[PDB]
């Protein structure tokens, strides 16, 4: 549940714990994005908050340009590397995890996104879907 | 400013064909399109509007549209007919040709 | 808005078709309603209220003296 | 968020079982009652 | 002391005691409100657990994101023999 | 309510004239009339929509 | 009922597709269990004395005695339950051959998984095919019931159309849905000639 | 002929449908308020058939054709193949394209005549983009901008390159294309114009956000109005310069 | 309903079974069971695998090649559905079978 | 921020801020405390209610502080509006009255946290936290009339109408009853009284109308007067710095 995605998301399994490394997705520049906190995560004590597919979180770019370090920033995530159940009826992961900055909005940065995208992260955000050059 | 300019030139500026010899390229308006008559939303002889049809069967929140029906086949008798999609495996798109 | 809109609204047709007969009620009720908080009320707000109402008899006299 | 005790909720429920919602259950049991006798009926038979 | 940090509690108190069941074959403890007007009918049918087994079909769920699409469910196959009648148990209300 | 008998008025646009032997269930169903209409999360001094009491008069008008 | 004695009733004649049902059944037995899967609790960091999977402490210095309420470890299971929002996808029959066709599928192939039920014998009669998980495991009764309130929820006003009914062995990793497909995608063994 | 709408909240009204001049598509997900909406200005004079796309919604994006053929992603199911070639006109063909790049709409744009592709795409892609269409297919860029179908709306009539082009890939894109072509931008200033619209030779839906100045622009390089053969972005010049 | 071949030794795929591991180069491989997938994680190869059906295949045994495996290609063309010509393939499906 | 602040925290007359600040301070901090308690026990309950009451009272008048336009540097225009109307010069001085007694607050409660650590018995330091809310009290008993006048000013401030001064506007005068509201009236869908006396408009009114695809907004204004721009009201000075701040014909 989060403001600017189009309509509501399904439950997949999480697999980006708060603090996880990610590959950056995009051509905005960054070389990757460490996560630090998952918007709509559910509170809970002892509990780490944790993302999954299509979710946004706002993350530092831990590597690439110097003037997109040093500040944290929403994004999107387009991969997870941990499995989930499509509702369709067949496992799959992603070879690695990935995502991509953007504004709150939700609004792309880059020009476009590298590599394959998911289903449901294109399917939650339509300005991920017209920068995604590759749908699964 | 003898600034701003240059750079709504970029998009007050609209292209020219550059013949490139040219090949037919006239627009392609369906006749029936032509024939349509515009909707009024005040004309009580304004189309059924699905959206009416859906606001008359309990609205978005309940109506089940049917995406049969709407599709055009050989004949209407079988146009609710399930197809099998599956026999004993290998799918029957797979088999399904002409001829 | 922009403006004193709302009393432009008051000026037109005025805060309800019956905004003066459930004020007057009101008005009337507040007589009892003063008693009932007075003696319903309990803890630290009933000292403040008895504190506010000798106040106010205090200011009243003055007034009328 | 309403409660599922809230008084306002269980009101428009109980509005809207008036309808479609006792109409599907009364032609269930009535279908159900329908395929009794014909099992009552199948077992007299023989 | 407030234990600095407040969480919901462990288990449901309402389900306590959670001691063995007195019987293999539970008991139902309500049934469903005499509408007299409708025709007699079995308010319960005895059955037997045989496995789950999974199922696909297309969901009729207007307003739903899947509306229209696949999606495969578990279904829990239950082996359920005719049951047959052999007696009757009366009841009358007391106030006890 | 029981006895009183609800019934536009005649030539009067935007009314209903409730009317009863006993002043108790035509004034429980008035009090109804205008609870049932309340507004809501709104100022009450632009909205003036709802219903609201025009007269208690009696049947007879002029008896 | 005096009419009914000695008659046998079909599920067909006290339940129906698309229908809501409860189904109470006593859960699976788990015997003595700790504190930390019986009600979840966290597990204590590392080696902990006097043990790690327990409670570190049962109650205060007052009231000088062990409150009701901290979940002290006991018995696991076996305890009665009531499921209730169950809708039926699919009322067989033990007369109706290839009772796993579909419309979809219209396969000649039974609802049993190849090789039978794990831990329980071939179908041969009747069977409710609820949807989602039930109290207890194979072989555990099961009182099916009624919903006890016309609830016709969305979800369970909702038509059900089953597309396939996998019959794939749960004995393993079972892939073949029928005897006949293993036997065609494997070809002649050196056994049937 | 320009009206404004919009999907369940989005202003990207090309990511939900694929307008084409003998067809159009819409996404089943929702109420019928889109698909109303779309029937509302073409009305039965060509088909609107429901659709998806491996059940996504953003079924605009994943496909891309003109009004000779149509062609959908390799992960589409069969079901929604055989709805959307029972329900369109057998004129229109369609063909399930087996390339990488799955999403066609973005991967690809195209008129009736001529059909921009990205520049990786693999050459069967092309020969089989040809073989449907018809149209003439040739890589291209959008001033470095390689997802070219959701940067430039096209049609016969015209086409919208995002505002970033430079003048001299405007001049280069109307020498390959054909048609007239001008930079802008479509809802409230968003850059991308490919998926934020979709338009043919006679109506150009956008969503509630466009500006007018810039549903102005759009229907002046479209022609979609009388009395406006693009021709009058000379009496624009004014509105032009003032809004920038 | 769309049944895929295994990746690894062509098995079928029901829905609801197996793995789909997404390379980055964005095609989908499929596994049926685990057994398949964490032989893909070796990087074994299908063919080398005297289990696999690809290697039966590449063995020269099992009717590699015969003209009722023409029916078996995954054909894009959408052409219209018709109730004769389902009937048709139902019956042709059930032949081509015992003849292969 | 600028264009219509109406996100103003809503100031309260100070009889009324010290009343709530005080119940909020009772009632979210700890109360009650024995004598057998602790020294520092007591010591560090009487500093933690002084700190909340410190704060809640810091935040009272730092939203305040935050809220408000700040005339100053927000353009000439609404300079010279807010100059006529509220009287710049007691707006600035309200407002220097908030922030010295947020600092004077700020300091009692500083020297009495610091005072409180030494009290040897819960008496001394039970009047130590007394006397710092009491210090509190008076500090906003002189607030009164500053922050009654900022309840006015905001209550008049929040509905000044919008208005860009970059954006094309055209601006209308002329005589009072000369029609000029009319136009107004019909040039764009705003509302404006068009009764036969004078002055129908004591104030600036706006009204946005579409032209050439370009928005547009039509700005009356309340009279003018010949006069020797000395015997004049803030209305008609209102007027004319309107027409003075604002191009476009
Ligand atoms: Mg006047
Ligand atoms: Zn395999």
């Amino acid at each position: 549940s989060g403001n600017g995605a189009q309509g509501t998301k399904f439950r997949i399994s999480l697999g980006l714990p708060v603090g996880a490394i990610m590959n950056c997705a995009d051509n905005s520049g960054a070389r990757n994005l460490y996560i630090i906190a998952v918007k709509g995560s559910g509170s809970r004590l002892n509990r780490l908050p944790a993302a999954s597919l299509g979710d946004m979180v706002m993350a530092t770019v831990k590597k690439g340009k110097p003037e997109l370090r040093k500040k944290v920033m929403p994004a999107i995530v387009v991969r997870q590397a941990k499995s989930w159940r499509r509702r369709d009826g067949v496992f799959l992961y992603f070879e690695d995890n990935a995502g991509v900055i953007a504004n709150p909005k939700g609004e792309m940065k880059g020009s476009a996104i590298t590599g394959p995208v998911g289903k449901e992260c294109a399917d939650l955000w339509p300005r991920v879907a017209s920068n995604s050059g590759v749908v699964v | 400013s003898q600034s701003r300019i240059n750079n709504v030139l970029n998009k007050i500026h609209v292209a020219q064909p550059q013949a490139r010899d040219d090949v037919k390229r006239t627009p392609f308006i369906p006749e029936s399109v032509k024939n349509l008559k515009k909707y009024d939303p005040e004309d009580p002889n304004r189309r059924k509007l699905a959206r009416d049809i859906e606001a008359e069967n309990g609205g978005a929140g309940v109506f089940n549209v049917n995406l049969k029906d709407k599709y055009l086949l050989e004949d209407d008798e079988w146009k609710n007919d399930i197809m099998p999609e599956i026999l004993d495996g290998k799918n029957v798109y797979d088999f399904l040709d002409p001829e | 808005p922009q403006n004193d809109y709302i009393e432009r609204h008051i000026k037109q047709h005025g805060k309800r078709l019956d905004h003066e007969e459930r004020k007057r009620k009101r008005e009337a009720r507040e007589s009892h309603k003063i008693s009932e908080r007075a003696q319903k009320l309990t803890g630290w707000k009933g000292k403040q209220f008895a504190k506010k109402r000798y106040a106010e008899k205090v200011s009243m006299r003055k007034k009328i003296k | 968020a309403k409660s599922l005790r809230a008084s306002s909720h269980l009101n428009a429920k109980s509005v809207k079982r008036r309808g479609v919602f006792q109409k599907a259950v009364d032609a269930r049991e009535q279908r159900i009652s329908d395929k009794l006798k014909e099992d009552l009926l199948k077992q007299k038979l023989e | 002391s407030h234990r600095k940090y407040e969480a919901p509690r462990h288990g449901h108190l309402g389900f306590l005691p959670r001691k063995r069941a007195a019987s293999i074959r539970a008991r139902v403890k309500a049934f469903p409100k005499d509408d007299r007007s409708k025709p007699v009918a079995l308010t319960s049918f005895l059955g037997y657990k045989a496995g789950m087994t999974t199922i696909v079909r297309d969901l009729d769920r207007p307003g739903s994101k899947f509306h229209k699409r696949e999606v495969v469910e578990a279904v829990t196959v239950v082996d359920t023999p005719p049951v047959v009648v052999v007696g009757v148990v009366g009841y009358v209300e007391t106030p006890r | 309510r029981d006895g009183v008998t609800i019934e536009f008025s005649t030539n009067v646009k935007d009314e209903i004239v409730l009317s009863g032997n006993s002043v108790e269930d035509v004034s429980q169903n008035a009090a109804d009339l205008q609870q049932i209409c309340r507004v809501r999360n709104k100022d009450i001094r632009k909205f003036l929509d709802g219903i609201y009491v025009s007269h208690k008069g009696f049947i007879t008008e002029d008896l | 009922a005096r009419e009914h004695f000695e008659k046998t009733v079909a599920v067909d004649s006290v339940f129906e597709q698309n229908e809501m049902i409860d189904a109470i059944a006593v859960t699976k037995g788990h015997g003595f269990e700790g504190v930390t899967h019986r009600w979840g609790t966290k597990k204590l960091p590392r080696k902990t004395h006097r043990g790690l999977r327990k409670v570190a402490c049962i109650g205060a210095w007052h009231p000088a005695h062990v409150m009701w309420s901290v979940a002290r470890a006991g018995q696991r299971g076996y305890h009665s339950r009531t499921s209730i929002n169950h809708k039926i996808y699919r009322v067989g029959k033990g007369d109706d051959e290839a009772n796993g066709a579909t419309s979809f599928d219209r396969t000649k192939k039974t609802i049993t998984p190849m090789g039978g039920f794990v831990h329980y014998g071939e179908i041969k009669n009747d069977f409710i095919m609820v949807k989602g998980c039930i109290p207890g495991n194979r072989k555990r009764i099961v009182t099916l019931r009624k919903s006890l309130y016309t609830n016709t929820s969305r979800k369970a006003l909702e038509e059900v159309s089953l597309k396939w009914i996998d019959t794939a062995s749960k004995f393993g990793k079972g892939r073949f849905q029928t005897p006949a497909e293993k036997h065609a995608f494997m070809g002649t063994l050196k056994k049937d000639l | 002929m320009a009206t404004r709408t919009q999907f369940e909240n989005s202003n990207e009204i090309g990511v939900f449908s694929k307008l084409t001049n003998t067809y159009c598509l819409v996404a089943v997900g929702g109420s019928e308020n889109f698909y109303s909406a779309f029937e509302a200005e073409l009305g039965d004079a060509i088909p609107i058939v429901h659709t998806t796309i491996a059940g996504t919604r953003i079924i605009g994006r994943m496909t891309a054709g003109n009004r000779r053929g149509l062609l959908v992603p390799t992960q589409t199911t069969d079901q929604e193949l055989q709805h959307l070639r029972n329900s369109l006109p057998d004129s229109v063909k369609i063909q399930r394209v087996e390339e990488r790049l799955s999403a066609l709409g973005n991967v690809i744009c195209c008129n009736d005549y001529v059909a921009l592709v990205h520049p990786d795409i693999d050459r069967e892609t092309e020969e089989l983009i040809s073989d449907v269409l018809g149209v003439e297919v040739f890589r291209q860029t959008i001033s470095g901008n390689i997802l070219v179908g959701s940067y430039c709306s096209l049609s016969n009539q015209g086409g919208l390159v995002h505002p970033q082009t430079s003048v001299q890939d405007q001049e280069e894109l109307s020498s390959l294309l054909q048609v007239p072509l001008v930079a802008g931008t479509v809802n409230r200033g968003s850059s991308v114009v490919g998926a934020g619209m979709v338009v043919n030779d006679y109506l150009a839906v956008t969503g509630l956000d466009t500006t007018a100045p810039e549903l102005s622009v759009i229907e002046s390089i479209f022609r979609l109005q009388d009395a406006q053969p693009e021709s009058i972005s000379g009496n624009l010049r004014d509105t032009l310069i003032e809004t920038y | 309903m769309r049944i895929y071949q295994c990746h690894f030794c062509s098995s079928p795929c029901y829905p609801g079974h197996g793995i789909m591991f997404v390379r980055n180069d964005a095609k989908e491989f499929r596994f049926c069971r685990s057994k398949c997938h964490k032989a893909f994680k070796q990087r074994r190869n299908p063919r080398k695998l005297k289990w696999t059906k690809a290697f039966r295949k590449a063995a020269g045994k099992e009717l590699a090649v015969d003209s009722t495996l023409t029916f078996a290609q995954r054909r894009n063309v959408p052409v219209r559905y018709n109730r004769e010509l389902v009937a048709t393939t139902l019956k042709a499906m059930a032949r081509i079978e015992e003849i292969r | 921020m600028q264009l219509s602040w109406k996100d103003i925290p809503t100031v309260a007359p100070a009889n009324d801020l010290l009343d709530i600040v005080l119940n909020r301070t009772q009632r979210k901090t700890p109360t009650v405390i024995r004598p057998g308690f602790k020294i520092t026990r007591i010591r560090a309950f009487y500093m933690r209610k002084v700190k909340y009451t410190g704060e809640g009272f810091v935040e009272k008048f730092e939203d305040i502080l935050k809220g408000f336009p700040n005339i100053n540097d927000v353009h000439p225009f609404h300079r010279d509006l807010m100059d006529t109307l509220y009287e710049k010069n007691h707006y600035k001085i309200s407002l220097a009255a908030i922030s010295r007694a947020k600092s004077l607050v700020e300091q009692v409660a500083r020297d009495y946290v610091r005072l409180l650590k030494f009290g040897q018995s819960l008496f001394q330091c039970k009047q130590l936290k007394r006397a710092a809310l009491g210090r509190m009290a008076t500090i906003v008993k002189k607030l009164r009339d500053p922050l009654a006048y900022l309840e006015q000013v905001r209550q008049h401030i929040g509905r000044l109408p919008s208005i860009d001064p970059n954006t094309r506007t055209l601006l209308i005068c002329g005589y009072p009853n000369v029609g000029k509201s009319s136009f107004l009236r019909c040039i764009t869908k705003s509302d404006v009284d068009v009764q036969p006396y004078a002055f129908t408009t004591k104030s600036l009114y706006v009204g946005h109308f579409d032209y050439k695809y370009l928005r547009f907004q039509a700005i009356d204004t309340p009279g003018i007067l010949d006069r020797p721009t000395e015997e004049m009201n803030n209305i008609e000075m209102q007027s004319i710095y309107a027409i003075a701040h604002l191009r476009s014909c």
